[PDB]
């Protein structure tokens, strides 16, 4: 019926990046400057956050089936952006695109569109949507952030604090392979659990259940605690690698 | 696996015929060359370049394969025809094959609807409609040529390719103008462009008369035309009736001849009670007012119609030769 | 775009309603014959009729009654058309002239409402009140009878009664009273109404409702002497009034299905009936008087007078004359006698007028070698099945060769000097078991006969149970001489086998000329029918010889020769057979996207198919893959009844709406979609139903204007033909057209231009790429002032010059050119 799109850590040393040569640090870098790319491109043309995370989603799924040495990563992410639009009522011509594109990329990263940047970006529409296997509809923690966010009843300023902090926390994830290895419902609640640690808030309090600590439990069942802290792991490695902290 | 689409080739199907020409390409009649399931295949041709996969055919495949109902028609599969850019071949969408569609049978005139008949395909219809409206999804084109069904009497909607999400809380601009003007509201002929989900239902109303009459209810070639014969039928859209018309584009603008008044009960008086009431609420101007899909199954006429009587109609026969 | 121009030559024949009156003047008695659009007028003589005037209506005559309404010297005409175009006609002659007046007029369509199952109804007040309208379930319209309605604006009156039967007017009523039988679950009943014109409304009848025999088919309206109403049915006829019942139930009318009345008598003490058989019956009503003075009806009785044609309409004249209007055969006058002859009739044909019947078939073949064409027709039903054989003489020679039973299908076989034709025949179960034939006929007089013998369906192991008294149909296969047209050879067909498609032609290497039939097993249960056969016969030295037999999974609607290989149509399926050297039949090739594939016809290697509901397919025949292809079709829905090749790019069809297209390759090769699609170019309501397109012209063979020659046979008799144009003939004739519509003037003041547009329940669409010949040939029938007014301002282009100011005395000269092609 419907495909699998969730795979494990470990997998990940056998992408065919990673078999044709490069290395895991430079395959993570390709994967954070495509998925910023991305996000860059679709904000300058005032896109909706849906339909960012689509093509994101998208171009990181996208490199599960290929390798990142015989398919340009820019090209690639302009594609999914611009299949993403259409995919999400959200559409832009493709000539908008590479006009963003180009005011965003330096003359070299701009040369993997090669002579005819359009050109190069249409033919990939067919390659992706077979490689994605037609299916289109994707989710995103975003909804759920809000959804669980909206069953939680207390000091509106400390919810609000929680929202925006675990929201920038899903914005970050989409720079990880954690869209590949998790579903949203639970990166959502990862990232209310990570917000939550960081602002000293007891979030069971907020909940219908306020004495049930395991406060998650009642939006996402069956999700350990082992998998929120590694979720939380990967999210906090990334602001210790870059010069970024902690929003707070 | 079953999910990996648009990699099994077109080359597993013996193509029969060409069934009716598509918006995004011709619908082909098939026979599968393994099970031996006869399918409808839908050319999808990205080789324009223009702006690549049609967007109608993505809506098509986004929608359909979240919604699963037995009045909504099923997409089975998408295959190819046989240097990825020199590769120009077209994509095509596989789908169940219906036996004929209501506008086929209703335009040859060789089909006869009882009420029993007229019951059990309206509630189907509106079974289909209140799943897609309760996934929050319109189709935005409701028309005979979209109903199909088969000869067992089973009916499917299709032809999404016009369909959207609803949003109750955070309206948003969308098109005009998306019915056939036959089967279009009051509310898209005077601009409304923030449609709810009760543009569908006024469609099937539509049908609803045309099922009694053998003759759609109000054909027309201009926007005002329409309005002119909806107004005589339904009654002059006015504040009354109709209190926030005033806010909608075109209401000064496009005025009928006379403030008429509503003769819908005098004009199908023929029509059985029970269904008379369901099209005075179906074909209600303010679409506020305007009935749900789930209350038009929760009415005299459909409620106690039970779907394991499927009451097929009376499909073409040599007795017809 | 494609130009095509159609006229009619011979106009329609059969009799679709007859009325009596006072016309033409208060004093004559004249005869109202109405045949499809066309209205004969006559008056009573002591030998026949006289013909006085015939006038043509655009519009297909659906209701037609007479009236006087107080005031007036003479009778008045109410027409309505199937199109609902109303009008009240007058007849006003001085000296030499005749013109009929138009005194009201209007349409009564409604925006929404069902056409009622039993079609038009209309009816009018004894006292001339108002006009009675059944147009849709549900609604009764009432035209109310008042000086100031020219218009004929009416209203429409809530009906409770759904499903309406048959509704008359009743006499002796203190308020005008509508008398009708309609049906509901319960059965059929019989009830009444009080028409109130001030109110609007209906209020309760004179007398109340009664159950009624489940098939009661007609109400005939009883004058003042007795008043009441008397309902006829299957197999009992009864008369209601109030308290008053009476019932007779007489065994000799179950036998056949009565279908007509009318009254003798105008105190109502005898009216007429016919049934389907042809018998004649008289309806007595026997007089019973009070002592208070009053009448009262004692009893009904019903008697045998003689057979007549299968009368659609009956009109008693004067003395014993009877005008019998029949639709199925040949219409008649006949003289009732008060003493039998020594058969025990009472009935004696007096003149006899030509009706070609229902045309189901018909082939153009030159028997005389005269460079003509002669028109074999099979034409009329059950007893009044005949042969017409139609020659060119100014009119038309038409030589009749009685059947008595019913003609299907025509093919000429020249190598044999012979015909032939399938009929089917009715029989009944009979107490033996088997089945009696109600009267001998041309298959069971046949000079030699066979029966097939054909094992291939005897697997039995089917029930199929036969009750006494049932008919069924026996199909039969005839070989008749061209010359004598004897029939020389009957092969019936098996039990329950329907012959549907016949064809004679050589096959593949085979020098003989053969006879091949395709059949259906047609049996009550099916649906759809699931066997067939495809029979090769060939016809030696008197005897038909059955040569080879292919059994098929379905019926063999149509068959035509493909380059010397066998093309048949069974079911959705479409089939090319090979014939071997062993003498059987071999598949080639199939192609199966069709919902029915009733017509087939070829030109080259292409086939036009006609389905059921998808309207014409172009097949092609691919040799080197020796397979099918689809060329184009067209997509808009038609229901079918008769197609035609016109040429290798334009296609013509029928619709069973009486209207007429012709589809064209969109000869646009941008997109594949576009070849693939036949775009409707032609557009025109005949009006008549089109069962037959044969090539050829009856003309003894001035290069016309017109090329190409199709003809056409049609349910009501009416024959015409179907031609092509070029760009710059069609464009002169259609400005002419428009010129002669604002001249010529139509009687009910019906638009021309609407009489001709396409019309379905559904839709309407004005007529394009097609010339109403009859139109263009009336420019020599009108006065010349009118010829005049008609050429001013016209220009011919595109030949001798750009800009040619034309001539009243030119036109004469071209519509007398095309007046040559028929
Ligand atoms: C594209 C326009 C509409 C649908 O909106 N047509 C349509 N019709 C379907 N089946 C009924 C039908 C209509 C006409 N024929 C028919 C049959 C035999 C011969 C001939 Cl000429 C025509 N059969 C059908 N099944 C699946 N799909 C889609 C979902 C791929 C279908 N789409």
């Amino acid at each position: 019926t419907k495909p699998c799109w969730y795979w494990d850590k470990k997998d990940l040393a056998h992408t065919p990046s990673q078999l044709e040569g490069l290395d895991p640090a430079t395959e993570a870098r390709y994967r954070r400057e495509g998925a910023r790319f991305i996000f860059d491109v679709g904000t300058r043309l005032g896109l909706h956050y849906d339909t960012l995370a689509t093509g994101i989603i998208y171009f990181h799924r996208f490199y599960m089936f290929h390798s990142f040495k015989q398919f340009p990563r820019y090209v690639t992410g302009a594609c999914c952006l611009f299949l993403a639009g259409k995919v999400e009522e959200t559409p832009k011509k493709c000539k908008d695109i590479i006009k963003t594109a180009r005011s965003l990329l330096n003359d070299v990263q701009f040369g993997q569109f090669g002579d005819d940047p359009k050109e190069e970006v249409m033919v990939l529409e067919r390659i992706l949507l077979q490689t994605i296997k037609f299916d289109l509809q994707v989710e995103h923690p975003y909804q759920f952030l809000l959804k669980y966010a909206k069953q939680l009843k207390g000091d509106k300023n400390k919810i609000q604090k929680l929202v925006q902090m675990a929201w920038t926390f899903v914005n970050d994830s989409l720079c990880t392979t954690l869209s590949l290895q998790w579903e949203p419902e639970i990166i959502a609640v990862a990232v209310m659990y990570l917000a939550g640690r960081l602002c000293k808030f007891e979030i069971q309090e907020w909940t219908s259940k306020p004495m049930y600590r395991r406060w998650w439990e009642q939006f996402v069942q069956d999700v350990p605690v082992d998998v929120l802290e590694d979720i939380c792991h990967q999210i906090l490695d990334l602001y210790s690698q870059g010069k970024q902290q902690m929003p707070h | 696996t079953e999910s990996d689409w648009g990699k099994r080739c077109v080359d597993k199907f013996d193509i029969i015929g060409i069934i009716g020409e598509g918006t995004y390409g011709q619908v082909y009649k098939a026979k599968d060359k393994d099970t031996g399931e006869l399918v409808a295949l839908k050319k999808v041709r990205l080789d324009n370049e223009k702006e690549g996969f049609p967007i109608t055919a993505i809506r098509e495949i986004k929608i359909l394969r979240q919604l699963i109902h037995r009045s909504v028609v099923n997409m089975k599969e998408i295959v190819t025809d046989k240097d990825f850019k020199k590769d120009k071949g077209a994509f095509y969408l596989v789908f169940e094959y219906m036996d004929h569609d209501l506008m086929g049978l209703l335009e040859s005139g060789l089909v006869h609807f009882s009420e029993d008949h007229i019951k059990s395909f309206m509630k189907q219809l509106m079974e289909g409609l209140e799943y897609c409206h309760k996934k929050n999804f319109l189709h935005r084109d409701i028309k005979c040529s979209n109903i199909l069904l088969n000869n067992s009497g089973q009916i499917k909607l299709a032809d999404f390719g016009l369909a959207r999400l609803y949003n109750s809380e955070e309206s948003r601009p969308y098109t005009n103008k998306v019915i056939t003007l036959w089967y279009r509201p009051p509310e898209l002929l005077l601009g409304e462009e923030r449609y709810t989900p009760a543009i569908d239902v006024w469609s099937c109303g539509c049908i609803l008369g045309e099922l009694f009459t053998k003759k759609p209810i109000f054909q027309a070639n201009l926007e005002l035309a329409q309005l002119e014969l909806i107004s005589r039928l339904c009654g002059s859209p006015c504040p009354a009736v109709w209190p926030d018309v005033i806010r909608l584009p075109y209401f000064n603008t496009m005025k009928p001849k006379k403030q008429y008044r509503r003769r819908l009960r005098e004009e199908f008086s023929f029509i059985p009670s029970a269904a008379l009431d369901l099209l005075d609420h179906m074909l209600t101007l303010d679409p506020s007012k305007r009935c749900t899909a789930e209350q038009t199954l929760q009415s005299d006429f459909l409620k106690d119609v039970e779907l394991s009587k499927m009451a097929p109609p009376d499909l073409p026969h040599w007795q017809d030769c | 775009m494609s130009y095509n121009y159609v006229v009619t030559a011979q106009k329609p024949t059969a009799v679709n309603g007859c009325v009596t009156g006072h016309f033409t003047s208060a004093e004559d008695l004249n005869l109202l014959i109405a045949k499809n659009t066309r209205l004969e007028i006559y008056v009573v003589t002591a030998e026949g009729l006289r013909p006085v005037k015939e006038v043509g209506m655009y519009g297909k005559i659906a209701v037609m009654e007479l009236f006087r309404p107080k005031g007036e010297s003479k009778d008045l005409l109410f027409i309505l058309t199937a199109k609902y175009n109303a009008c009240i006609l007058e007849y006003k002659q001085s000296g030499e002239s005749i013109d009929i007046i138009t005194r009201a007029h209007g349409n009564v369509q409604d925006r929404i409402g069902r056409p009622s199952e039993t079609g038009i109804i209309g009816i009018i007040d004894p006292e001339c009140r108002m006009i009675g309208l059944r147009l849709y379930d549900g609604l009764f319209k009432v035209i109310p009878l008042d000086r100031d309605n020219k218009e004929l604006k009416a209203f429409n009156i809530r009906l409770e009664e759904l499903h309406v039967i048959d509704v008359k007017f009743l006499y002796g009523c203190q308020a005008p009273t509508i008398c009708f039988v309609y049906q509901d679950p319960q059965g059929r009943h019989v009830k009444t109404y009080e028409v109130s014109l001030r109110e609007k409304e209906f209020n309760k009848g004179p007398w109340k409702q009664e159950n009624v025999e489940a098939e009661a088919s007609m109400v005939i309206a009883v004058p003042e002497p007795f008043g009441g109403a008397i309902i006829i049915g299957q197999e009992s006829i009864t008369y209601h009034n109030g308290d008053k019942y009476l019932a007779i139930a007489p065994p000799i009318i179950k036998q056949s299905t009565i279908v007509c009345h009318n009254r003798v008598d105008p105190n109502g003490s005898r009216y007429l009936l016919g049934d389907m058989e042809g018998r004649l019956f008289m309806l007595l009503l026997e007089k019973e008087e009070q002592m208070d003075g009053t009448v009262t009806l004692k009893d009904l009785r019903v008697e045998l007078l003689g057979e007549t044609s299968i009368a659609e309409c009956l009109t008693y004249l004067d003395n014993g004359v009877v005008f019998v209007g029949s639709r199925l055969g040949d219409s008649q006058l006949v003289k009732l006698n008060v003493d039998s002859n020594e058969q025990g009739s009472y009935v004696v044909a007096m003149e006899t007028f030509t009706n070609l019947g229902p045309i189901v078939d018909m082939c153009v073949v030159d028997l005389e070698r005269q460079g003509q064409g002669q028109l074999v027709t099979c034409s009329g039903a059950f007893k009044e099945g005949s042969l017409r054989i139609i020659r060119n003489g100014q009119k038309l020679h038409i030589r009749t060769v009685p059947l008595y039973e019913s003609p299907r299908k025509i093919c000429y076989q020249e190598v044999s000097q012979c015909f032939g034709v399938l009929s089917s025949r009715i029989e009944v179960q009979d107490t033996s078991g088997g089945t009696t034939a109600l009267r001998p006929s041309a298959s069971t007089q046949a000079l030699s006969s066979s029966v097939s013998s054909s094992k291939l369906f005897s697997s039995s192991t089917a029930p199929h149970e036969t009750s006494f008294g049932e008919e069924v149909e026996v199909h039969n296969l005839l070989i008749i001489d061209q010359h004598t047209f004897e029939v020389l050879h009957a092969h019936q067909f098996l039990q329950n086998e329907y012959a549907l498609s016949l064809v004679s032609c050589k096959l593949g290497k085979d020098p003989n000329t053969y006879f091949i039939v395709g059949t259906a097993m047609v049996y009550p249960e099916e649906a759809e029918p699931k066997q067939g056969r495809i029979v090769v016969f060939q016809y030696s030295d008197g005897k038909l010889q059955t040569v080879a037999e292919k059994e098929v999974k379905g019926a063999v609607y149509s068959m035509v020769e493909f380059n010397g290989k066998l093309l048949a149509s069974i079911n959705s399926t479409v089939r090319l057979y090979e014939w071997t050297t062993e003498k059987e039949l071999r598949t080639e090739c199939n192609h199966y996207n069709n919902i029915m594939a009733l017509y087939l016809k070829t030109k080259g290697d292409f086939i036009l198919v006609g389905d059921l509901m998808r309207s014409v397919l172009l097949l092609a025949y691919k040799p080197m893959e020796g397979n099918f292809e689809e060329i184009a079709r067209d997509f808009n829905p038609n229901w079918m009844s008769a197609v035609e090749i016109l040429d290798d790019d334009n296609f013509l069809g029928a619709e069973n709406a009486f209207n007429l297209f012709v589809c064209q390759k969109d000869s646009a090769a941008t997109t594949d979609e576009e070849r693939q699609h036949l775009q409707e170019v032609g557009l025109f309501h005949l009006g008549e139903f089109v069962n037959v397109f044969c090539h050829g012209s009856l003309v003894m063979q001035t290069s016309t204007p017109t090329q190409g020659s199709v003809l056409f046979g049609t349910v009501n008799g009416m024959i015409g033909l179907v031609t092509s144009l070029s760009e710059s003939w069609y464009n002169l004739l259609l400005d002419m057209q428009n010129r002669l519509n604002k001249v010529i003037k139509s009687v009910g003041k019906i638009e021309h231009s609407f009489w001709r547009s396409f019309h379905t329940e559904r839709k309407t669409e004005p007529a394009t790429g097609f010339i109403d010949g009859d139109l263009i040939e009336s420019f020599l029938d009108i006065s010349r002032p009118k010829m005049q007014e008609v050429v001013a301002n016209l220009q011919y282009d595109d030949g001798s010059g750009m800009k040619r100011e034309a001539t009243a005395d030119d036109l004469i000269k071209v519509v007398e050119e095309l007046t040559r092609i028929h």
